[PDB]
């Protein structure tokens, strides 16, 4: 319920968010609080914000 | 911190190191500093699943005699902190036990015009492609106008200050987040965020705003 995959490329303008192709997955950490989550890239292990909006959960949408 | 130099050790005595274990994965750091014995200010982005504060160091893997290395007992994340504006990044970190008052532990003291300078120090990288940096850093930079800091879509000046000069790269950057923001001897500021890209000015949280909200919970616990 916390593996999610990026729909979107996404290149970061903040340093506390993440970069990320599409097809990259991530590990989420907190689902907010508001619409940018904390996750970990299962790419580069990086951790940062993503927005809610550019991820779907990968087991459901298979 | 981009553009500064290593700190003489243990000169900044209330600097904390924090090392935030997450919901999966390895942990990550932040800065932070204490403000009483058993109270460390950060930022709210730094939270995690729990945290352990290092006080008294200087070269962070490198144990020293001055190091007293605490565990975070409850985190106290602003209630309004929001991942979308980052408005509200601050936390208070109450610790398992009260740290010792040393010469290369202590707290900071509490009390700003835009153009005066200050100083920020921390673990974070030295530049946008660096490593973090071993050794405490520290940058003195300028508080700049509110205006130079318009490109923050989410900038609120009643809530956060605008430093570093922009025709400089001097910086805070990644993992000085939590630092102190010091003006003449007393905290004005937290790191919060800027630019991927390092270029200033970054964006504070201003102190000032949050004295209230900080002694309520210091008067509770």
């Amino acid at each position: 319920v916390t593996l999610f995959v990026a729909l979107y490329d996404y290149n970061a303008t903040r340093w506390t968010d993440l970069s990320f192709h599409k097809g990259e997955k991530f590990q989420i950490l907190e689902f907010g609080p508001g619409d940018w989550w904390e996750a970990r890239s299962l790419t580069t292990g990086e951790t940062g914000y993503i927005p809610s909006n550019y991820v779907a959960p990968v087991d459901s949408i298979q | 911190i981009i553009g500064g130099t290593e700190c003489k050790p243990h000169s900044r005595p209330y600097m904390a190191y924090l090392e935030i274990v997450t919901s999966n994965g390895p942990s990550k750091f932040c800065g932070g500093f204490l403000i009483r014995r058993n109270f460390v200010l950060t930022a709210a982005h730094c939270a995690g699943r729990s945290i352990t504060v290092t006080l008294g160091a200087h070269n962070i893997t490198e144990e020293e005699d001055t190091w007293q290395k605490l565990e975070v007992i409850k985190q106290f994340r602003h209630p309004k902190y929001n991942t979308s504006t980052l408005h509200h990044d601050i936390m208070l970190l109450k610790l398992k036990e009260k740290a010792s008052l040393t010469l290369a532990v202590g707290t900071l003291p509490f009390p700003v015009p835009p153009g005066r300078m200050c100083r920020v120090a921390g673990w974070g990288r030295t530049g946008v492609l660096k490593p973090g940096s071993d050794t405490l850093q520290e940058v003195k930079l300028r508080l700049m106008d509110p205006q130079a800091c318009s490109h923050f879509r989410d900038f609120d000046h009643n809530l956060q200050l605008c430093v570093g000069n922009p025709r400089k790269t001097k910086s805070a950057f990644k993992g000085d987040s939590g630092g102190p923001l010091l003006c003449a001897g007393v905290a004005q500021g937290i790191v919060s965020y800027g630019r991927s890209d390092a270029k200033p000015p970054a964006v504070f949280t201003r102190i000032s705003h949050y004295r209230p909200w900080i002694n309520q919970i210091l008067q509770a616990n």
